[PDB]
């Protein structure tokens, strides 16, 4: 199941806009999905810390809240989102079979 | 077009004429109670 | 109340009527010692009250009387375009170090007849011919 | 936004137009206040008498 | 005589505008997109100098990414910004840049760094000689022709509301909702997608967006619409697709917009723009709120949909006490209204003092800024 | 030279400019109507996506490549500013208070509740809806209806329904009818200002209900609707707590002071139960 | 009996702290805050319950809308301060109010109708046995420790200044002024928005209030450190948002607290905190400002700003003759010196004589506590 | 004024509200003949409120505040002075006088300013008055209609006079002995 780990209270404009574009996103096309906040729960946000793969983390601080899983195997960031948004290659990069 | 001119002119003798008209009223109004402010303080100095 | 009453019927009368008086006369008198100036210029005055409101006039009172070159009007049919009209008229008065205190363009250009009347009077007074 | 001179012509009709408006509406005022005006002049004289 | 005056450069989150002061209609208007290359290098280079700018960026929609390089009121990329200036300045004004000031607009609560990156931008790359920057609100007031009111604009990133009393400003009643049109944009793709029309990437947003453009009104009563548009198709209308396609648009017209007043539909923990308003006048002196009240002006391009002035008239009458009057003033003209202000604010002469010398620049660094304007 | 000024504009937008000042805009018209049609042409078929896409690739390509006069090579034209020259560091973290277990969901099937209110059952004593997925309105209308002649139930809540006007239509028709439900709660809704003005108006008719709350609507009610509910709160004598925020000061005085005044008459009637 | 104690409830608009009379501490502290459930989410994990209260409310920030029942002082909303009283009756001190007398405190200028209303509420909600109403300022001088001096009260709703001298208070010289701790939240997130942070909701105004609790220092000179951090580095701190992100707040330490001693910051007509002080000195009689000059009392959470001491003490030295000395008593503990106060006077013996009995309600209707309390 | 009207919740602090507040005072307020009567008429029944609108359109009430406020002049102690009413400090000055004088002084009691113009000054001044002196002399309070203005009205009879020609502060009689003169021309 898509789960996506987003901040419900942020000081960055851009990070709620990337949130809720996702959401939007996976509103619209009658994805099946569920949300987890970092800042409601302390234990998701470290496991998320540790589930991602080290290549993709920024080089200064902890990385950004919007992230994309399903189940336990890990789609993407929002950069990565745009780009399979751009490329029709959004099934795929969510992993479910269009 | 001559059409249009005419039309253009009288759009403006028409817009002209209540600009005109309004201020006209508004003259007259304003004379007007200027002598009745002036009737009414000489009517109230007698009651005084 | 009734003796409120009379009170106000003191004040809402004579004080009013007295004011009314001088404010009538004068305007009356001032608008003749204006025309007369102004007649030199292709310009005249049918009421003080509007006729100052744009401000050009008022640069025109300034330059025939003092016979010295004034700025140069800025033109526009705005509000805005008016004050700085009358700005420009009360910046040289200011600097020909003649008073004026509670007086702004948006004083002039709302047309508040104390205001005018008190401007037009102290050009008479404090102000030289020459 | 097409030219300078069309929005200008706008300007001039909307000033053409707002003149008579606000002079209408100043009107209503002068008449509202000519009535006020009256009945105290009415009561003023019935007092005298 | 003064080289013709300054440039007035309107640069708005979706789209730019320039041309020369003291004249009443701007010369040059066109959307503010930076588009690239997707991913393709086929057929000797195809998208040939990537960085394409403007109306012939946006004529090839196809084989682009589109890129806004204003988000949110907010400069995030600064190369691409340099583009649309350098563009502005040589390709379709077609004028020097160090012999002509150049005048600027902002929104009022911004991060300090942007108007210095302005001025640094201004003064090292393009060498004017002096420049201004102001508020935006502000300039629609003195499009609007007067000087007392409450002056809203709405753009496609920002919607701002600032209060002014003869001609003095309240900086502490001044309120910043971040509801505009690319969200509003956004919730017409979401409505739409369950429809059975699909729109994902940027060449379909254009295409949203001028659906939008041409088709959408601001309801005067939203249950009142739901019962017309259910009871019968009288309310829907048709767009055309550029390849044939004709579709039917239908209830959704008066949904976009919608948004605009009830923020829930777009999942944002806001007030709507009319609360705002409300607010914004509220928050200032006893004395003052009858002019305020008399005296609402409207501007931006998110307030040319039809019915939203007698709908906010109607929205506000509610909040109002019944005693005032509410006076909602909404030019046909008021989408330009915001440069319009410019053309009225470098004609002045009174104005020749607020320049920004480079001779002033150059002592004091881009600091110059926060001292010399507002 | 006006009259040049319209010589110099277009002799077609001319015509245009006489038109438009005839039409003055479609002020007359309903908003939906007032913008005029794009295309004239009748919908057709499914709107295949992909032949869209493969037409604005072909537009995209084949289009004529215009040449700019002046090439952006990113130069400098001023001059650089150059500047003149002449644990206690730890990072301050946020509390993270306690965490809260999580409350069972709402589990209280609709239908069978409805059913027994329209049984009339002895053992129904409280009705709560609290936090249910897409209830129907007219669902909700037929729970207002058939708890009109229910006299065994005390307490409704409908928090976080989603309820609109006609929901609170209902309820103004219920609420002079019933002369049992003690407790209302219509928080969290949807309700606009006609339809909790339309609620406080069935409030002289009843003599029962001792609970209000109408709090955290979605948009505020105004001044003039504010001023109905403190007349005719003034109106009822029965009602013991009102539960809102008022946005104006004279309306929340008079609210509170009549609110007051009732639950003293409350100790008064107490009291004189007391003497006997 | 002794065994029945007295309940002390000191009732602020930020926290309510309420604990046993006798006590060194109060047992229970914590945020008078009723968060009730948002429009945009149709809920995760909510039952039947309608609200949360306190710090289980705090907990769920992110899908609730948080509402504060006392404003400026004012209790706007009754139920939510119902809802306060029940959970800090039965959730935080798990003792029955029917057993106990309940002691409240309250601003010294306010409506009449709040105190009727809250005795009402006492009288018949929790039916206790008797109940009291005593006023903050001299609670705090109580838990000074001496019985002359100037009460200065800065929370998170009001400050109020009286003077006391021999136990008899001036009332023409008490002074209210509203500046208080949540007007510096709003504040702070408004220059927070002048670095590029944006807060707009009540969860990341809880964010705010954080930060500024943590982060925010009065300056000893407000032009000594303005240069001071535009010279240096040395004055930035950094902060971590719940999200992850670190922000660094800088120069706005010492100037969200310095709208204290400068309202004008905020567009505010009043004068400062120490002039408001002075102003009600000199309100005195002329040889009882001796004494008054030598006991100034600071109170409430709003005055553990590092510095506050030393400002108000030069500045006061400035106002004030030479020729006299000037003490600025600030304990360390002084947070909940209107607390502690309290639980001294329900310890004295002659107390006992002013405690409103059940059966003089029952007589005398609300009205009991104007004749009975100041 | 404003310290009661905080009582009712009304909030006035700025300098631009205090004259609204003076405009409250002037229109709705009076001097009661009996303060301990009224005080309780008004709280037994809601027949003595007024309402008033203030300039951006809300509407407030002042009820039991219209003549508490006036009553501070009759008792300085509600404003935390000790010193004396008005009537008092009348009939001190009248018993600072000769004995022989203390009756016409009693007949010809004269008020004036515009503090004097709430409704019902002049009954209760004399009742007070009248309550402080022996029976047989008899209180006779004078109090014109237009007394707001008064103080100017005798100053226009004053310059008139042909006497008062020669009372001015002459110029040269100012130039030759500095500011100084004003003490020894006028009382
Ligand atoms: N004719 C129109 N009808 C309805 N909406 C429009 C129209 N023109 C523009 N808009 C809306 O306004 C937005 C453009 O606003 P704009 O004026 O460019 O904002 P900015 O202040 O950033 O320049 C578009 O995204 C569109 O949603
Ligand atoms: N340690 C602290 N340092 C600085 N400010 C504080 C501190 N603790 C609390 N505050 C401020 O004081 C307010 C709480 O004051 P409080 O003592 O609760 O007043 P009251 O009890 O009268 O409501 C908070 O809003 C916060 O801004």
């Amino acid at each position: 199941v898509i789960r996506v780990f987003i901040a419900s209270s942020s000081g960055f404009v851009a990070i709620k806009k990337k949130q809720q574009d996702v959401v939007r996103f996976l509103e619209a096309n009658k994805i099946e999905f569920e949300e987890v906040d970092i800042t409601m729960s302390e234990e998701q946000r470290q496991w998320m810390y540790k589930n991602i793969p080290p290549e993709k983390k920024p080089a200064q601080g902890n990385p950004l809240p919007p992230q994309i899983f399903n189940g336990d195997r890990y789609c993407g960031d929002y950069d990565s989102f745009f780009e399979s948004k751009e490329s029709n290659t959004v099934f795929s990069f969510l992993g479910l079979k269009s | 077009g001559i059409t249009t001119i005419e039309a253009v002119k009288r759009k403006i003798q028409v817009l002209q004429q209540q600009a005109d008209d309004a201020e006209e009223r508004a003259e007259r109004l304003q004379r007007e109670v200027e002598g009745e402010r002036r009737a009414r303080e000489q009517a109230e100095a007698e009651v005084a | 109340d009734n003796d409120n009453s009379s009170a106000r019927l003191f004040e809402r009368s004579r004080i009013k009527a007295l004011a009314d008086e001088r404010e009538v006369v004068q305007k009356k008198t001032f608008t003749k010692w204006v025309n007369s100036h102004l007649a030199r210029v292709s310009c005249r005055i049918t009421d003080l009250y509007k006729d100052l409101r744009d401000g050009r006039m008022l640069i025109k009172l300034l330059e025939v009387l003092s016979g010295e070159m004034l700025p140069k009007p800025t033109k526009g049919k705005m509000r805005i375009h008016c004050l700085e009209n009358v700005d420009k008229a009360l910046q040289f008065l200011k600097e020909q170090r003649v008073h004026l205190e509670n007086m702004g363009s948006h004083d002039i250009v709302d047309g508040n007849h104390r205001l005018v009347l008190g401007l037009i009077w102290t050009i008479i007074l404090r102000f030289q011919i020459q | 936004a097409g030219s300078s001179s069309l929005e200008a012509v706008r300007r001039k009709i909307r000033s053409l137009q707002e003149q008579a408006d606000a002079a209408e509406e100043r009107a209503g005022t002068l008449q509202r206040e000519l009535d006020y005006e009256r009945k105290l002049r009415e009561t003023a004289e019935a007092d005298v008498a | 005589d003064d080289d013709i005056a300054a440039l007035v450069v309107d640069n708005g989150s979706g789209m730019c505008k320039a041309g020369f002061a003291g004249d009443d209609a701007p010369r040059a208007v066109f959307p503010s997109i930076v588009g690239r290359p997707r991913h393709q290098g086929v057929m000797v280079g195809m998208g040939q100098k990537d960085s394409y700018v403007g109306d012939e960026a946006q004529s090839k929609r196809g084989i682009l990414t589109l890129k806004y390089p204003i988000e949110h009121g907010i400069v995030t990329n600064w190369d691409d910004m340099e583009k649309i200036w350098h563009h502005t300045f040589y390709n379709e004004l077609r004028v020097a840049p160090e012999e002509h000031p150049v005048l600027l607009t902002e929104a009022p609560l911004n991060p300090k760094a942007n108007r210095e990156k302005m001025t640094q931008i201004m003064f090292e790359t393009f060498n004017t000689p002096a420049m201004y920057v102001a508020i935006q609100a502000v300039l629609s007031l003195y499009a609007s022709g007067r000087t007392t009111g409450i002056v809203m604009d709405s753009g496609d990133g920002v919607t701002h509301t600032v209060p002014i009393y003869e001609g003095y400003a309240l900086p502490h009643a001044i309120l910043r909702l971040d509801l505009a049109g690319r969200d509003l944009t956004d919730y017409l793709m979401k409505i739409l997608t369950e429809r059975g029309y699909s729109f994902t990437t940027t060449a379909e947003r254009e295409i949203v967006r001028d659906i939008k453009e041409k088709l959408c009104y601001v309801a005067l009563d939203f249950e009142q619409e739901m019962a017309t548009a259910a009871s019968s198709s009288s309310l829907e209308k048709s767009y055309e697709l550029p390849d044939g396609q004709v579709i039917t648009i239908g209830n959704e017209r008066f949904r976009c917009p919608e948004a605009l007043f009830q923020p829930s539909f777009l999942g944002m923990e806001s007030c709507g723009i009319h609360e705002t308003t409300f607010n914004s006048i509220m928050k200032c002196d006893v004395d003052i709120r009858k002019d305020l009240y008399a005296n609402t002006v409207l501007s931006g391009g998110t307030t040319m949909y039809p019915g939203i002035a007698d709908r906010m008239q109607k929205e506000i009458t509610a909040l109002a006490p019944s005693t005032m009057k509410i006076k909602i003033i909404a030019p046909p003209e008021r989408k330009y209204s915001v440069w319009i202000g410019g053309s009225i604010l470098a004609s002045l002469s009174t104005f020749q003092q607020m320049w920004i010398s480079k001779q002033e620049y150059d002592e004091s660094g881009p600091s110059i800024v926060h001292r010399k304007c507002f | 030279d006006e009259d040049e000024i319209l010589g110099a504009l277009t002799e077609e937008e001319l015509r245009t400019l006489e038109n438009e000042l005839d039409e003055l805009d479609n002020a007359l018209l309903p908003a939906g109507l007032r913008q005029k049609d794009q295309t004239t042409k009748a919908p057709t078929g499914p709107f295949k996506r992909e032949e869209l896409l493969d037409h604005l690739e072909k537009q995209a390509k084949e289009f004529k490549d215009r040449e700019d006069l002046v090439p952006y090579t990113g130069e400098k034209r001023g001059k650089v500013w150059v500047p003149k020259q002449k644990g206690l560091n730890s990072v301050i973290k946020p509390t993270q208070y306690k965490p809260v277990p999580d409350e069972e969901p709402n589990a209280t099937d609709v239908e069978e509740t409805l059913e027994r209110i329209k049984n009339n059952d002895p053992k129904l004593e409280e009705v709560n809806l609290n936090n249910i997925r897409n209830i129907p309105i007219p669902t909700l209308k037929a729970y207002a209806e058939a708890l009109k002649e229910n006299s065994y139930v005390k307490k409704f809540s409908i928090v976080g329904t989603r309820s609109n006007d006609p929901v609170a239509f209902a309820l103004a028709e219920m609420l002079k009818v019933n002369k049992v439900l003690k407790t209302l709660n219509v928080e969290s809704n949807f309700i606009s200002g006609a339809g909790i003005l339309r609620l406080v108006e069935a409030l002289p008719y009843n003599t029962s209900l001792v609970e209000l709350k109408i709090d955290n609507q979605s948009q505020p009610l105004g001044n003039k609707v504010e001023m109905e509910i403190v007349s005719m709160l003034e109106k009822n004598a029965t009602l013991l707590k009102f539960g809102y925020h008022f946005t104006q000061q004279g309306p929340r005085l008079r609210a509170s002071n009549a609110m007051m005044n009732n639950n003293d008459l409350v100790r008064k009637r107490r009291l004189a139960d007391l003497t006997g």
